[PDB]
């Protein structure tokens, strides 16, 4: 069972997923949203996602399509493969740690206008033992 | 309650459009503007083979059910009783001209439905529940072949007949429907006099009923044997297929388990299923705010997503010829072939009645020496 | 409508009755349907053909030979030279109703196609033939290659409608001069007609019964200006019209009378008369003697009157109550009866509105014909046994016997007074039947008496008109006929005799049949769907079967039932079992072998599977693929064709093994993109998939008992009593078997891909 607060995180999620506000996920939003990151899927690796991720051909996605794929149970061995890709995303420099810089220059390319201090504070909140990184066993206990 | 001579000159007879057990649905245009519509004639004496008796039941039955459809007109998604006219012999009642058939042509051309018209269906039919229980008016009649389907896929529901109203505080007891649809209480209360009765909670029940079918494309309660059908009703063990339920999300699955409830109380009610997250969508809003730590989930949930969506890409498997040697049932568009060929080679042994239905194709089974083991 | 013939897709000669010529036609929307279809189909750079497939004045066929040989592979594909005809029809199509702008292009287009000759005159050409060099090409690229002119020229048919058609558009000449009948509005609807119907009693007692219910009714005397007859003694009037003797002219032969005819009224020197319908006639059939039947005939008879009527003034029609309308005890009216005359009453029954009244009122308002040609100008013992015994049983049989032996005309000398003949005696026998109503020998002995029940040609051509092959007789063949074509009613009764034979009750079961099918194919022409031939005998033996599985009982008890089946209960099974409505499966597979319900896109299918591979071989007959170029899938002969090549094999439910696979088969063709250059046997198939189905259900754990295996097919009735789709289905093992021996000829590899 979701909840109120959950259910605002996914809204704001998916707003920020599609650039121009259209109720739609769009094909070159995607495209854009897969450039930004720094990976270059085809066209028809694009279109074989959104018809895999669409019920019918209709080339198009929306929000109740966004609850479904993402309130599925991975289980602990793909969940696993999941939370170490998103790692290596934010592990772009061989160090193993997560750093304000890194989680910086990450909103950057996602497209987030925030602060240092904003930035600041969000690594001191979400850091536990106080050394400035967050360890592994921090990431996947907040994944929840 | 005009006289004939009114309807003999107001609206001209046509061709067949169906027939039914002891009416016929017929075409009318309405001569000053040309408009179509649909009648019901109904023949209250019966071909003369009717007893007096029978006869006034059967015109007291009408004129209640006209009685109780005048007050529910205004809805969009219910039958409009334009006209009327009663005479010795016929009532004429005419209604809107919807265009196609019910949703049992539907689902057996198309085998089973997809996600996102069961959405819109089942808002709509929420919708007319909730309103209908607002007037505290019941219908106990929810089937399939009571909904017609429109050009711009719009249902409305009709067949009244069973529909009284309910005095607060009061509990009816009796039996009606198809041994399929009924709630278990209305079992309990047909072999046990002492129990108060029943209410809404049935209606829930047809909506479970109604949602089981559609999605899984049989009735989740069915066997050729009434006794049994009744005793496994009662012990209420619904059980998904293996190689059919893998391929839909939870979220549905959750909505159908908490419609279908033993316990009448915890049952739910038509707005708490239209507050379920299956139904929930969002236009515009620029409310959101909230917390740091919440900002690091969604950052991390947007990254999960992005990275999620290509391994859910790649997890594809080819046509695999061998497989399809040793099992050609576990791919989906295999299966999807295969039910749609049997579908259309044995499509004229599906109608009415509990004698044949849309389980009775489907063989899950594994037929073996466990057929010894039937019941006591 | 939209066929010519049942072997031509369109003809452009329909053009000629769906324009300026004998307009016959209604609903316009199919006239709009026709007239896309030929413009879509037939036509071409300088005109159109006749129709598809026509081999005139082309540089092959051997001009100087004739009677085609059955060779018309592609010889004569795409190479029908063209017909200007159909162009000019066009134009005056055009220019006669409302149309303008379609008669300026149609007339710039004709005048490309024109010849100038002799003193610079319009000439129509008949044809352009394509150049004897030039034909490869129009093969790939038709209507591209420019045709020369050929044959005579001095169509007169054709100048004569272009110079009619450009008379007319000048405006020297209206419309409505051409034609001072005003045909040319056909296409106004016709709203509605009232019927009037009138009520008489037979006697003082019927009247007295009718007036106890509320029912005013007046009888047959008390009206003595206006008498009534049956139609029979109209149709022998009728048979006087037009008679000459000096110039050997025998009249009008006689004829049967409709609905139609008898509802108008009469005028015989200065008399009123009045005819009663045909359908209440008893003397011919016992069709009459049934009162629901009556009931349904008249309802149908109103909606056919009140339908068309395209005659001027009221409709009348009389409906007398005879004795045989009572109860048993003969104090009351039926409750049918009853039911159907207070129906009548208030204006509305079946689909017509009904009035009723007294002839007297009716006579100022109604239809009258006036007349004038009329005006003028040891044997001794088994007779003393049939006697002396009783029991209709025992009369049948000895009477029966007697015609055969020594009296067909003879006098059985029974009374001394009076000289009794054989079909004397038979004849009084119906008066004694008639009232027990014992539906056990009236049937047996109407076959001693070999009556006729009119309008049967008329009942065999609507069922031949629906695209259906018919079939009279008992299997097997030569024994079984084939009436493809509409035979005369002498040729239809000697032939249905023939395949009759001498069980004598099977001829007039097989008009009974006839009559309901014919009947019950106008008002619900869907349940014929997914069937092309009908087969009477296989029908009885099919009621026959049902009969004995719902009675439990032997052969010769359910034909004993059946037989005592009343005409309705008979039109009820028959209904019953053309809606389709161990032991559950097993008989569904052997009703569907039995009435051969294939799909209905199963010969599509099978032309498509066919077109790659070289045949498909069943018990040793073999179906080549050369076929398929010679015919197409829209023909009649491939159908009947692939339905030779199924029958086969005598089991049902191995034909219906043999259509699920054959079907299973086609559906994997698609996926796969190769050709198997090799004969497919199915059997082989269905082996195959048995024994897998056999070493799954061991691999199991069933005893042998559920095991089992069949007498003479060896096939495991569980299998038959599979069903079709599931996870243990027959399908998964076809399409497996299938899988399987597409690999044994495959050349290792698959590569399947959709």
């Amino acid at each position: 069972q979701l909840t109120e607060e959950q259910i605002a995180e996914f809204k704001e999620a998916f707003s920020l997923f599609d650039k121009d506000g259209d109720g739609t996920i769009t094909t070159k939003e995607l495209g854009t949203v897969m450039r930004s990151l720094g990976q270059n899927p085809t066209e028809a690796e694009l279109q074989d996602m959104i018809n895999e991720v669409d019920a019918d051909g209709n080339g198009t996605i929306d929000f109740p399509e966004f609850l479904t794929m993402m309130a599925r149970k991975m289980k602990d061995t793909d969940s696993e493969e999941e939370i170490r890709e998103a790692f290596r995303v934010f592990d772009k420099d061989g160090n193993g740690y997560i750093s304000a810089a890194e989680l910086r220059h990450v909103m950057t390319n996602l497209g987030e206008k925030l602060t240092d201090e904003e930035v600041d504070e969000m690594i001191r909140e979400a850091d536990i033992d106080g050394d400035g990184q967050v360890n592994y066993e921090e990431f996947v206990q907040m994944m929840t | 309650s005009h006289s004939a001579q009114d309807f003999y000159e107001n609206y001209e007879p046509k061709e067949i459009l169906g027939r039914g057990v002891s009416s016929v649905v017929r075409r009318c245009i309405h001569k000053p503007t040309s408009q179509e519509y649909a009648v019901k004639v109904i023949d209250v004496t019966g071909g003369g083979s009717f007893s007096p008796e029978e006869v006034r039941e059967l015109r007291e039955a009408t004129l209640k059910e006209v009685d109780i459809l005048r007050k529910v007109s205004g809805h969009p998604n219910i039958i409009q009783l334009k006209d009327t006219y009663e005479t010795n012999t016929f009532f004429f009642l005419v209604f809107d001209l919807m265009k196609r058939g019910e949703l049992f042509d539907y689902l057996t051309e198309k085998v089973t439905l997809s996600e996102k018209e069961t959405r819109k269906i089942m808002r709509a039919l929420l919708e007319v529940i909730c309103t209908l229980h607002k007037l505290n008016i019941v219908h106990r009649d929810l089937k399939p072949e009571n909904i017609l389907l429109d050009d711009n896929m719009n249902i409305k529901l009709t067949d009244f007949g069973f529909s009284c109203q309910l005095e607060p505080g009061e509990r009816l007891r009796e039996v009606c429907g198809t041994p399929s649809y009924l709630a278990p209480e209305i079992i309990e209360c047909s072999m046990n006099e002492d129990h108060p009765g029943y209410g809404k909670e049935v209606d829930m029940w047809s909506t479970g009923v109604i949602m089981y079918t559609l999605l899984a494309g049989s009735p989740p309660f069915w066997h050729r044997k009434q006794m049994l059908m009744l005793r496994m009703i009662m012990s209420g063990n619904y059980q998904f297929g293996s190689p059919e339920w893998d391929d839909y999300s939870d979220t549905v699955k959750d909505l159908v388990s908490r419609f279908l409830v033993v316990q009448p109380q915890n049952r739910y009610t038509a707005e708490e299923a239209l507050a379920h997250p299956f139904f929930q969508q969002y236009l515009v809003e620029e409310v959101r705010h909230f917390s740091p730590r919440g900002k690091f989930k969604v950052i991390a949930l947007t990254v999960l997503a992005s990275v999620r969506i290509y391994y859910q890409y790649r997890r594809v498997k080819p046509v695999t010829r061998e497989i399809v040697i040793r099992d050609p049932y576990a791919l989906r568009p295999l299966r999807r072939l295969i039910d749609a060929y049997a579908f259309r080679i044995y499509g004229h042994w599906v109608k009415k009645g509990q004698q044949q239905n849309r389980a009775a194709l489907f063989e899950n089974t594994p037929k073996a020496v466990l057929l010894s083991l039937a019941e006591e | 409508l939209p066929r010519a013939s049942t072997s031509k897709e369109v003809d452009a000669s329909l053009l000629s009755v769906v324009s300026f010529p004998a307009f016959a036609v209604e609903d316009s929307q199919l006239v709009e349907l026709t007239k896309q279809e030929i413009i879509t189909k037939l036509q071409g750079r300088y005109g159109c053909c006749r129709f598809l497939r026509d081999g005139y004045k082309t540089p092959k066929e051997d001009p100087n030979r004739l009677y085609y040989e059955p060779a018309e592979l592609k010889l004569f594909e795409n190479i029908e030279c063209e017909w200007p005809l159909f162009w000019t029809y066009f134009i005056l199509d055009g220019v006669f109703s409302g149309n303008a702008e379609q008669v300026q292009e149609y007339k710039e287009a004709l005048e490309a196609v024109l010849i100038k000759g002799k003193n610079g005159v319009p000439l129509l050409p008949e044809l352009y033939s394509v150049p004897p060099d030039r034909v490869d090409e129009e093969y790939q690229n038709p209507h591209t290659v420019d045709r020369v002119p050929m044959g005579k020229l001095p169509h007169m048919w054709g100048q004569s409608l272009y110079i009619l058609g450009s008379l007319m558009a000048e405006g020297f000449l209206a419309p409505g001069e051409i034609d001072p009948l005003n045909r040319r509005f056909s296409t106004v609807p016709k709203p509605d007609v009232v019927v009037q119907v009138s009520i008489l009693a037979e006697t003082e007692e019927i009247k007295t019964i009718l007036k106890d219910k509320g029912i005013y009714v007046e009888t047959i005397a008390e009206v003595y200006p206006i008498r009534v007859q049956p139609a029979r003694i109209l149709s022998h009037i009728y048979s006087s019209l037009g008679c000459n003797n000096r110039m050997k002219l025998s009249g009008r032969p006689y004829r049967h009378m409709g609905v139609l005819g008898t509802s108008k009224l009469y005028d015989i020197r200065k008399t009123i008369f009045t005819f009663t319908p045909q359908f209440i006639d008893q003397q011919q059939f016992y069709l009459a003697l049934d009162n629901k039947m009556i009931v349904e005939m008249l309802r149908t008879d109103l909606s056919y009157l009140c339908s068309r009527w395209r005659m001027t003034g009221q409709p009348t029609i009389t409906f007398p109550i005879s004795h045989s309308m009572l109860d048993e005890d003969g104090t009351s009216l039926n409750s049918s009866i009853l039911a159907a005359l207070r129906k009548m009453q208030d204006g509305y029954f079946g689909g017509a509105r009904v009035q009723t009244g007294k002839l007297s009122e009716f006579l100022t308002t109604s239809c009258c014909t006036h007349l004038s040609f009329m005006d003028p100008g040891d044997f001794k013992a088994l007779v003393l046994q049939l006697k002396e015994t009783s029991s209709l049983q025992e009369q049948a049989d000895i009477l029966y016997m007697l015609y055969t032996m020594k009296g067909p005309d003879w006098n059985t000398e029974l009374y001394n007074e009076r000289s009794a003949t054989v079909r004397e005696l038979l004849t009084e026998l119906y008066g004694k039947v008639g009232e027990i109503r014992h539906w056990g020998l009236i049937r047996y002995i109407s076959g001693i008496l070999r009556k006729k029940v009119e309008a049967l040609d008329e009942a065999c051509t609507d069922l031949l008109s629906h695209q259906k092959h018919l079939t009279v007789g008992l299997p097997p063949e030569p024994r079984e006929k084939t009436i493809s074509a509409p035979l005369p009613y002498e040729a239809l009764t000697q032939l249905i005799d023939e395949a009759s034979e001498g069980d004598m009750s099977i001829s007039i079961l097989t008009q009974e049949i006839m009559v309901y099918l014919a009947m019950y194919m106008r008002t619900q022409p869907g349940l014929f769907a997914e069937m092309f031939r009908l087969r009477i005998g296989l029908i009885i033996q099919v009621m026959a079967t049902e009969l004995a599985h719902s009675l439990r009982c032997s052969a010769e008890e359910a034909t004993e039932g059946l037989m005592n089946l009343s005409p309705s209960a008979m039109k009820n099974l028959l209904h019953h079992i053309l809606s389709g409505k161990q032991g559950q499966w097993q008989r569904r597979r052997r009703l569907d072998g039995a009435l051969n319900r294939v799909p209905v896109g199963f010969y599509q299918k099978v032309w498509k599977v066919l077109q790659k591979c070289h045949g498909l071989s069943v018990e040793g007959f073999v179906l080549p693929s050369s076929t398929t170029r010679e015919m197409t899938p829209g023909e009649i002969k491939f159908s009947v064709h692939v339905e030779s090549v199924l029958n086969r094999v005598p089991q049902p439910e191995y034909r219906q093994l043999l259509v699920e696979a054959i079907l299973v088969l086609t559906m994997l063709a698609d996926i796969e993109i190769h050709s198997i250059g090799s004969i497919i046997a199915v059997e082989k198939i269905v082996h195959i998939a048995n024994d897998l189905f056999l070493q799954e259900q061991k691999t199991l754990g069933a005893d042998d008992t559920m095991l089992a295996k069949d007498p003479a097919s060896g096939i495991c009735t569980l299998l038959y009593d599979s069903a079709p789709s599931g996870r243990f289905g027959t399908m998964t093992y076809l399409s497996k078997a299938a899988a399987t021996y597409v690999q044994e000829f495959l050349p290792h590899s698959i590569c399947a891909m959709q």
